Order: C-alpha cells, then structure tokens, then sequence
C-alpha cells in the first residue's frame, strides 16, 4: 500500500490524501535479479502513481471540480441580475 | 393603457402583421415600396404614387420596386416609415398606433444605430405607448413550445443560428451570414442570363423570385448532378412565353451551402449550424444537436432538410443522434411566437414604455433587450 | 560544425528571424500563408501560388489568408514547414539549414506532441546540425539584463506570467491562458458588426488588426466609461471610406482583463500576474512584485500598464512596492535574448545535436529543455 499526504494551511486549508493498494505476483531467480525486479515494480508503480496524482488532478480535478460548480454558467455569460429580477420561465 | 398589442414581425422579403393571441398573421405582404416608372397622362389613374402591399403585387409592371431592407438592416428609412404607416392604416389593420403597444422583431448582431432609429420612429412619428424589440430564434421556440435547442433560420436577408438552452439565448454562440433568399434569387438571375433569359428591371426581378419559389430543388450529391446532364424542365412566365431553365434550378440554392459561388468566402448554412453548436458548451452540445428547429422561406427548397442532415453527419462528431425538426407553418413561425409572447402577462415587464424612453433614451432600450 | 547560429523566434501573430549576436531581428514578418482566391486568367501573373511575408502583405486582397498557429499550438504543419523554408530561402536569410545551429522558441506548458513534431521537421526535412527549444520569459530577462523577476507577455496567441528568481524558472508557478491579441482582434471584429461595418473576408481581417493596433485605448475605470457617452473618432481604411469607430475601440481590449466577454472561462492578464506571484515561495514574492517585465504586442495599448498597476493594487497585499517595468522594443524582446543566449559559449552544451537525436529520439529533447 502506497499513501501520500500533503497539507497547506495559509488563508485556509487544502489537503491531499491518497493511497494505492497493489497485489502482484513475482518469480524468484537470482539475488541480482530479485533486487532489481522488485525495485522496478516500485519504480514504475510510484511513477505511474505520481504521474496520475500530478497529471490527472491538474486537469481532471479542474473539470470534475467544475462539473460540481462551473467557473462560468452554461451560457458562458456572467448572469444578469436585472434579467433574473424581471423574467419568467415555464408554461 | 394596456390594449391588445400589435405584433409587427419585420422581414427583408416579407413583413407579417396582426394582433396578439391569434393562430396566424392575418396580414402578410411583401416588404417593398413600388413607385411608378411611366408618366400618368390620363385622369382616373392610380392615386398616391406610393404603392405597398397587394396593389404593388397586382401592378408590378408600372412600379420601379426598391427594397428598404437589406440583410436585416434598413437602408431607406423613409420607405420603412411609409410601410409601417401602411400597416397601421385602414387598408390593412384599421387601428391607431396611439392605442396599442408594439412588438417588433430584428435579426441578431445588427447595427445598434438602426435599432435606435427604429425606436425613434415608433415613439416620435407614431405615438406608441410601449415598444419591445426581440429576436427571431427566441420567438420560433415559443411558437413550437420548446425551450432548449438550436434555431437555424433562412429568410430573405439573413441566415443565423442561435443556440438556446432552457430559456437562455446564448449570445456568444450566435453565428450569422449575409447570404440568404435574396442572394439566392440574385444568383439565380445571374444564372438565367448565362442560360439565355435576362431579367434586368426591378419589377421584372420578382419573376426570378417566383421561379425560385416554384422550380428549385436541392440535390444531395452536387458532384453527381454536375457530371450528369439535366432534363431541362419548362416554366411559363406571367406573359406566356416558355423558359427552359436547365441546370440553373439545382445550382441556384447551392449558394446557401457553398457561398464561394457568389464570390464571398463565408461559412454557409450547414457550417453556421455546426459552428453555433461547437461554440456552445460541451454539456449542451448533444441536446442542441437533438433539437434543431428550421424557419424562414429559404428552408422550403426540395431536399433542403435532407441535405442539411447529410452535411451535419459529415462535420459533427460520430455516433450522435441528429434531429432537424420543422413546423408546418415555417414562414409564420417567428410571428406565432411573438403573438404568444405578447399574450403572456409577463410582456408588461419586458417592454420599453414611452415615459421611460423620454427620461432615459437609447440606453434603456439597449438594457431591456439584453 | 559550430557556425553562427540562427534564432527563429516563433509566434502565432509574427515570426522573427536573423543571426546571433545582433541588436535587432533583421527578418520580421507575419506568421501566415496567403493563397489566391481569384482565378489567374492572364499570363505573367504572380507565380508560385503560396505567398509568405512581404509579398502577402503587399497583395492582401488577392489572397485568402489563414494562420497555421493558434494559441502557441500549430494546427497546419505543412504551412509551418513552408514558412520555415521561406525563412531559410534566398528571399529572407540567404543561407542553408545545414550550416547553422538552430534556436527555437515556444510558449510554456504546450502539448509535447507539437514539440516532438517540430523537432522532427528541423532534424529530418531540414538537415539541422543542432536544435534547441527554449522559453520566451527566460530570453526576455536575458535581453533586459536581469535574472530575478516575473515576465508578463501578450502576443497574438498566448498570455503567460512566468516567475524567475536568479536563474530558476519555476515550472510550477507558470500561469497561462488561451486568450491574446488574436482573440481581441476577433472580439473587435464582432463589435464592428454591432456598430455597423462588417468585415468577414480573410484579407479584410488584417484591417481589423490594423484598427486594433492604431485606434484603441484601455480605460482605467470601465464603469465610468460605460456611463459616459463616447466621442466617436474616425479612421481611414486602405480603400478610402471613413469609419466612426465609437465605443468598440475601448471595450475591445477589455477581453484581456475580463475574459467572460468572448464567452470562455479564464483568469485574465492581471489575475495571471498576481497568480504567478502567489504560487511561488513566500520569501520570493516581494522581489517578484518589484521586477515585473512586460512583453509582446498586445501590451502596447494606451493605458494598459496603468490599468495593470491598478489591478495589482486592488488584488495584492497592501504596503508593497509595485513596479511594472518594460523595454523600449517590446515586440523584439524575446528575440534579442535568444541572440544573446546563442552568442554565449555555454550554448554548445545545452543544445540537442543531430547525432544525439538519431540515437535517443524525442526523450533526449524532453530532457535537455528541462
């Protein structure tokens, strides 16, 4: 299991919390090979992890955090308050 | 003073008029001012010397016709004042401009000076109690009953695609061209000269429009029709002489899809419809593709919708459900929605009153429209 | 093979070129490929049919201009290859690509596929001995003579605020938008249609850029300018007809600060500048505020720097010394830095040699840049 944690507390908090559980099957051969095989598994996993942890969040969080609340509305126009207070919808 | 308001749906080719809450515009006539070419020697002649509506349609040959409107933008303001005065006069409506509030229409992304000068005419020359200007795409959706969807339109002046989502007309995704029915009729006239039969006079121009209305179809594959040889179908003029039209009938409405023919690098109808959907947001695209509404007279060509479907299939992303709906009364779709908008009680809030115009001016008209 | 290296400063709007260790770029021309709209009937016409640089600027009206590069991301690769070939050809440089090493530039945080395909073009199609891609902000600081400071820039494609402190370009604190001069020119074009004067053609598009360059100013208080009525100043087009510009001139460059007006979510130039300073470490913020360098053509608006200073005063913490410095030649700031970087003896170590590229591939290019 592979857990990250980051915490920022200036002007309010932000936290990164994470983990990856991995189950793998390896075959023993030599001391030089088993030393360089497990490390290789860790190296690729932790890079793929950091890669996903960095590259998915910079883009996908921006879009999923946006799917919850969008940066501008569905019109892409700042909502008009005068319009809201003197318009009717429906049938 | 809250009388039954008048809905004047302005158009470059045809102008529609009538009262609020009706099923159809009772008063539809072409938007031009015919004036006599020849000299009047004999007494008991046609009096006035300024012809609008059915008199002008009856006596085309006498009148040097000239359109005040071009691409949804009035050039001749004195002529539009005479048309609006004729609309309210006893020959059509039989009412006063002083009593009823006015619903007006215009194309999107037009000159703001023309919108101000329109308001000046309705408030000062006519004595209107309250005015309101609106879009064509918003009204067409009110007529159908829907809220969401794209509205492709093709009148005589403008072709513009406006995407709307749940009663929110998206301003930044409004696509527009100055290629439309009048330009197709002008392109047909130029093609008929290449065939043989020329129509140079302004009264004689409406024969080309009548040929365009009747005998023009949009072929699905243009390259296949170009390789094949046409049949040369006939058409009888108002005189009686025959005209073998030939390949000009099918190459004429190609202008709307291929604007490179007239000599004007524009997008075209099908590209405008795709561009309007693409400029709008990712979440709304699939709903906008499913709800595509057609209106205007230049959508009434044979196999227009079938060609517009094929062009969307070519451009748009694959495996998406396309649906180009079209009402029965496409010519009057914009007026029906205005009549519905006028009949609703909320119309009182939206309009610009005469008192509010006198206090503020043009700024209040710009605020209330958007 | 260590000959005098060439510095090709890329850009969506304009592309600069010349030799290393020079004061000014001798070879500046706009980055586009003009192609003939009209039919060449007469013998002894313009030969070639693919126009780049001053010939295209001279013969705008004939050519359908199209840009290969939008937002620092090339769309059409064949067009950029023709532009780079025109740069190296006898009409501009009068040199071979085989002799001189190459210094390329790109906007930060771009797609890596385009950077790879750029390198492929320089190593394979041209036979370059050594290539090196670099940042624009790093070069602009080398041109000025500082090491510390933020570099706000605004070309035709990209706007990006890169903070650097004593030769440490922080890759993480780099902010970027896809909003710049081209989008301001497109937004001004849209406003001119709202005013009345429509420009749709590709050759006619460069008149809007010329109007944007000449007749524009950024107001300090936009709400105060909105309440007041404008003067409506004039400007003569290349033809001769006069145009009253009106309120479009001052509302057009507001796009850079308010990105919501075009219809796309972004931070803005002033926010990006504050944001680049905030993302860096706490101890280095006050030095980054003191050294703010401007660059690019879209920073040349009247009262642009004054508006940037006011926006920083509003957002940033109080009682901090703000200083937005700028060079005299803001257009050629990045190229001078590249010419300085190329003239240095260190330059031999940084580059990607042709032998190293043939052995490793794209991975060696990704390693050497960062």
């Amino acid at each position: 299991v592979l857990k990250i944690q980051v915490h920022y507390y200036e002007d309010g908090n932000v936290q990164l919390v994470s983990h990856k559980d991995v189950q793998d099957s390896v075959t023993v051969s030599n001391e030089a090979q088993t030393a360089k095989e497990f490390i290789k598994i860790i190296e690729h996993a932790e890079n793929e992890y950091q890669t996903a942890i960095s590259e998915n969040y910079q883009t996908m969080s921006d879009t999923t955090f946006k799917a919850l609340r969008r940066q501008l509305p569905v019109t892409r126009t700042k909502i008009d308050w005068n319009k809201i207070l003197s318009y009717k919808i429906g049938k | 003073i809250a009388n039954q308001p008048v809905v004047i749906d302005n158009g470059s080719g045809v102008i529609k008029a009538g009262f609020a809450g009706d099923q159809i515009p009772k008063y539809c006539f072409p938007n031009y001012v015919g004036r006599p070419k020849h000299v009047r020697v004999m007494a008991g002649a046609l009096e006035g010397d300024i012809f609008i509506g059915p008199k002008a349609e009856e006596h085309r040959g006498l009148l040097s016709i000239r359109y005040p409107m071009e691409h949804g933008i009035v050039k001749d303001w004195n002529d539009m004042e005479r048309i609006w005065q004729y609309v309210y006069s006893k020959e059509q409506l039989q009412t006063f401009s002083e009593e009823h509030p006015v619903l007006l229409t215009e194309a999107p992304l037009n000159p703001r000076k023309n919108r101000e000068r329109a308001a000046e005419v309705f408030f000062e020359t006519f004595n209107v109690p309250a005015l309101f200007i609106s879009m064509q795409a918003v009204l067409s959706l009110y007529a159908t009953g829907r809220t969401t969807g794209v509205v492709l339109d093709s009148g005589d002046g403008v072709t513009h695609a406006v995407p709307i989502y749940e009663g929110f007309a998206m301003p930044h995704s409004i696509m527009r061209i100055d290629i439309a029915g009048r330009d197709v009729s002008r392109f047909l006239r130029l093609y008929l000269r290449k065939e043989g039969y020329d129509f140079h006079s302004s009264s004689e121009f409406e024969i080309v429009k009548a040929i365009k209305e009747r005998a023009c179809y949009l072929s699905i594959n243009p390259q296949k029709d170009e390789t094949l040889e046409t049949e040369k179908a006939q058409y009888y003029l108002p005189d009686g002489s025959t005209i073998e039209i030939g390949p000009s009938r099918f190459r004429a409405p190609e202008l709307l899809f291929r604007p490179d023919l007239i000599g004007e690098e524009s997008e075209g109808i099908h590209e405008v419809l795709v561009f309007a959907i693409q400029k709008s947001d990712m979440d709304l695209r699939r709903t906008l593709f499913s709800n595509i509404v057609l209106s205007g007279g230049s959508t009434l060509f044979k196999g227009f919708g079938d060609r517009l479907l094929s062009e969307v299939k070519k451009l748009a992303p694959k495996d998406v459900k396309i649906r180009i709906s079209a009402p029965q009364e496409r010519l009057y779709s914009t007026w029906i929605g205005g009549s519905i908008l006028a009949s609703l009680d909320t119309f009182k809030k939206m309009w610009v009153s005469k008192k509010e115009y006198e206090e503020d001016g043009a700024r209040s008209i710009h605020r209330k429209t958007f």
